[PDB]
RNA sequence: AUAUACCGCCAUCUUCAGCAAACCCUGAUGAAGGCUACAAAGUAAGCGCAAGUACCCACGUAAAGACGUUAGGUCAAGGUGUAGCCC
């Protein structure tokens, strides 16, 4: 009857079943979720099936300076309004269904390598338009509770960089994935590192550190070598601005230890000026391309030492078998020096 | 098919003291 | 912005680099005073460790 | 691929500005196909135009 | 737990009105009544006929002013007269409001054989009491 | 066109002199020795990063070398005087209840701020919420006592470094001076020494504040004519 | 038909006192965690308790009583998603 009729809000609230026991603990499949539709969007007050034209409501009150009278559309004319209304509905529905093209990361369904944009602007006139955010890891962590039981939480690792030596990472934890992206992104700009770059394209020297159980052996390379490193390192290096470098990860491939160890070793690298000041000597660069010419890249600001460093017949420096095995043509691997895309 | 995820429009705080 | 990495470097080094990178549009008021009249030791965090074996403190008794 | 998706990009020996994008500016070496993504047919036509 | 006429708490972005923010145990302490007639007084009659008229009026005005009602109706009866008081949004043009006022007043006077008068109070946006 | 002259003459000029405010005449090594500024804690309490400043241990009682204190205190007073000349916010922190009254009075006397009470977590690293978005944090934090009541470093020492705030601190023989930008090695327990420190920082600040009013009046008067 | 799709109205713990957005910090930036008043990292809008109010007061009794828990109860109040019947 007419007294057993509810409102749209009550009908959709019960039809969607958004708030229910099933939603609470992963008890409902999302393959075919029901979707709310507004059935009043394209409705005009005064338009009915009979095709009546109400002056002042459906149609203009006055025509040619005189008040109109009650009129009713003809069958042919009213049938053309229903079909044109349908086309509007289909057009609206079609546009919503269409999906805008997206840019994938490392994998199609992987969050890693996806950009989150610049961090949110600060209240006190602070902006980070020159920074870029890139996701490294999105984990779904669970915790047993007394009442709810097994509740789902999101842990997100992101890195931010301006491309000119400034970069940082952070962790975001929340129940919604969109809230974890904001926290990590906005908190990474308050924990920024400054990475020194040799000629603005690579590190000053070969780095070989170990964070906990993760081993990272980076190498300095010339221009045009490109980035031949772990995909996560390639994301961070672009953020820092390192064009050319080689890196190998051994041990545990934990993203957080690989991220916390990379920023640690790239911040503790000695430049050529520091080396000169520390030893009061000239740092001379020798290149095969330039032959025997000595290129002075740094000189001490203080008193230049008059005595040379004592030559060492043999140096007691720990070597790496992986590097010695490669130079002597003994490291056979069908996965090294493979043709890949530009990084 | 991949899961379709796009950045949602940021909300504006409604409740102010 | 800034940098809350108290363990990494010192305030002078962290501010000197970010100001040169562009992150900090204006350098802090104290920055000029530190460069002109710096301290004897750069304030870098260092973790205290325990002495082991035969290592001993240099402190001598005043007799 | 980059050369086949645009019909206005003509691999000719007179189009030096397009051939410089497939040669390293630091080593003067023609990139392999997987680097740029071009097909074997166009990579073989670039090498001839670059030579 | 009790559910009747209660808006459950949310993250904080849900705006509720004064009437919608109070439960039934405040109906005579912090709230009034949306309808005022004599049917329910001691020794009065026709309480079942005034109630059906109220239920129909709220649905008639809700579908006759779609999307324009900020708050619930306040129905008033004084003798023969019936006064409908409503708060409405300013989105709709005045021409359409005057039309619906002259149409609704007249139709409801011939349906309930009584003089019906409708008093609109436009507001820019739905008055917000607090955010639950 | 007029700012460059104002900045160069007023701000840059003091930074060109070794002792613009002459804070070396405010104290001496004998003035510190009479205030028991060399008396430290026992050897068992000694901290490992205060060994360079320890002259020795007389009968298990560390003696702080006053020759370094004078050199360390000169840099702190000059830095403290320059930041007051620049109209900087100086905050005094001390959790020793015995001297809480004295420190609060001096701050009011020298037109500066104090916090001798329990440090609520977030004063500095969360000031926007606690005070407001447009809040201005201190430009210089002076630690008269770097340790708390359970003999551990004050939380502000670590929180002031996160906010890139320069710190001045009176470190004893059981204190950590690693995050203190300008550390003065001296006794922080005797009441005869804390009265000296307070009197010295209060004198350097009042001088600097009055020194800028003299430089401005000259510029203002000279500028008109 | 399905209360194991739901709204709606409830039971129960509740003869409880906690829930929680947004920040901050710790743990080497692991899951996690976050107090000491002679105080040692927490600050907190909002909801609830509380307070008010009703009945004969300040008392007491009502009422109220969050978030959650038990896929608790109810498709047979009514409405309704899905599926099914239509001589
Ligand atoms: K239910
Ligand atoms: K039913
Ligand atoms: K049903
Ligand atoms: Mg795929
Ligand atoms: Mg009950
Ligand atoms: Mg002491
Ligand atoms: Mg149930
Ligand atoms: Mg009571
Ligand atoms: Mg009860
Ligand atoms: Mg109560
Ligand atoms: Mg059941």
């Amino acid at each position: 009857s007419f007294f057993t009729k509810l409102t749209a809000d009550e009908l959709w609230k019960g039809a969607l079943a958004e708030t229910g026991a099933g939603a609470k603990k992963g008890r409902g499949k999302r393959t075919k979720k029901k979707k709310r539709k507004d059935l009043n969007r394209g409705q005009i007050i005064g338009e009915g099936r009979y095709g009546f034209l109400w002056p002042g409501l459906n149609v203009p009150l006055m025509k040619n300076g005189a008040v109109q009278t009650i009129a009713q559309r003809s069958k042919e004319e009213q049938e053309k309004v229903e079909a044109d209304m349908i086309q509007q509905r289909e057009e609206w529905d079609r546009k919503k269904k269409m999906k805008v093209k997206r840019e994938r990361g490392w994998s199609g369904n992987s969050w890693g390598g996806i950009s989150l944009g610049p961090p949110d602007p600060g209240p006190c006139g602070e902006t980070y338009e020159d920074f870029d955010t890139r996701i490294l890891e999105v984990r779904n962590v669970f915790t047993m509770t007394a009442k709810e039981g097994r509740k789902k939480s999101i842990r997100v690792l992101v890195a931010v960089g301006n491309g000119k030596g400034a970069a940082g990472f952070s962790i975001g934890k929340a129940t919604d994935r969109m809230d974890a992206f904001r926290k990590a992104k906005n908190r990474a700009v308050h924990h920024l590192h400054y990475i020194e770059r040799y000629e603005d394209h690579t590190i000053f020297h070969d780095i070989s550190l170990r964070f906990k159980r993760t081993h990272i052996k980076m190498k300095k390379q010339p221009k045009g070598y490109g980035l031949r490193c772990h995909r996560a390192i390639i994301t961070i290096c672009r953020l820092i601005g390192i064009k050319d470098m080689y890196a190998k990860v051994s041990g545990s491939i934990n993203m957080l230890s690989l991220t916390q160890g990379l920023f640690r070793g790239l911040s503790r690298q000695e430049t050529h000026q520091q080396l000169a000041d520390k030893k009061g000597l000239h740092v001379v660069e020798i290149r095969e391309e330039c032959g025997p010419l000595p290129i002075v890249v740094a000189s001490p600001r203080g008193p230049l030492r008059k005595d040379p460093e004592p030559e060492d017949e043999v140096p007691d420096v720990k070597l790496d078998w992986e590097d010695v095995k490669t130079a002597q043509g003994m490291k056979r691997s069908v996965w090294s020096n493979l043709k890949r895309a530009a990084t | 098919r991949h899961t379709a995820f796009v950045i949602p429009k940021k909300n504006v705080p409604t409740s102010k003291r | 912005a800034g940098s809350r990495l108290e363990t990494v470097g010192s305030i002078f080094s962290r501010t000197r680099d970010l100001v040169r990178a562009g992150v900090l549009k204006e350098k802090p008021l104290w920055f000029d005073v530190y460069d002109a009249f710096p301290p004897l030791r750069e304030p870098v965090f260092q973790r205290p460790r325990v002495r082991y074996g035969k290592a001993k403190a240099p402190i001598q008794d005043i007799w | 691929c980059p050369i086949c998706r645009d019909h206005k990009l003509h691999v000719d020996f007179r189009n030096v500005k397009l051939l410089e994008q497939f040669v390293c500016a630091h080593t003067g070496i023609i990139f392999y196909a997987p680097y740029t993504g071009v097909c074997v047919k166009q990579h073989k036509r670039l090498t001839q135009a670059i030579q | 737990k009790n559910r009747a006429a209660r808006v459950r708490v949310s993250k904080g972005d849900k705006p509720v009105t004064y009437e919608e923010a109070h439960a039934p145990h405040y109906i005579a302490h912090r709230k009034g009544w949306l309808s005022l007639h004599t049917g329910n007084l001691d020794g009065e009659d026709h309480a079942a006929e005034r109630t059906v008229e109220d239920v129909f009026l709220r649905k008639f005005m809700w579908g006759t002013f779609p999307g324009c009602l900020a708050d619930q109706l306040v129905l008033k009866r004084r003798g023969n007269q019936l006064e409908i008081c409503a708060v409405v949004l300013r989105q709709l043009s005045p021409h359409k409001y005057y039309f619906l006022v002259g149409y609704s007043e007249t139709l409801l006077s011939y349906f309930y054989k009584c003089p019906v008068r409708l008093h609109l109070q436009t507001v820019p946006s739905k008055v917000v009491y607090k955010y639950l | 066109e007029d700012s460059t002259d104002f900045n160069d003459k007023i701000l840059n000029e003091p930074l060109k002199h070794s002792d613009f405010f002459n804070v070396k005449e405010l104290f001496s090594v004998r003035s510190l020795f009479d205030a028991r500024v060399h008396l430290g804690h026992k050897a068992g309490c000694r901290h490992r990063f205060m060994e360079p400043y320890i002259f020795g241990s007389r009968l298990d009682h560390d003696i702080i070398d006053l020759e370094q204190t004078a050199t360390h205190l000169q840099l702190a007073l000059n830095f403290t005087a320059h930041m007051a000349y620049r109209k900087g916010i100086i905050l005094f922190i001390s959790r020793n209840r015995q001297f809480s009254y004295l420190i609060e009075n001096m701050a009011r006397d020298c037109g500066e701020y104090a916090h001798t009470r329990y440090f609520r977590g977030g004063m500095l690293t969360n000031a926007r919420l606690l005070f407001g978005p447009t809040v201005r944090l201190p430009d210089l934090i002076i630690f008269l006592h770097t340790l708390n009541n359970i003999f551990e470093p004050h939380v502000a020492v670590r929180d002031a470094a996160k906010m890139n705030i320069p710190t001045v601190g009176i470190v004893d023989t059981n204190c950590n001076p690693c995050l203190i930008t300008y550390p003065v090695p001296g006794n922080d327990d005797s009441p005869l020494a804390v009265h000296l420190y307070c009197r010295l920082f209060q004198t350097a600040i009042t001088r600097a504040k009055e020194k800028r009013q003299q430089v401005e009046a000259l510029y203002r008067l000279q500028g008109q004519k």
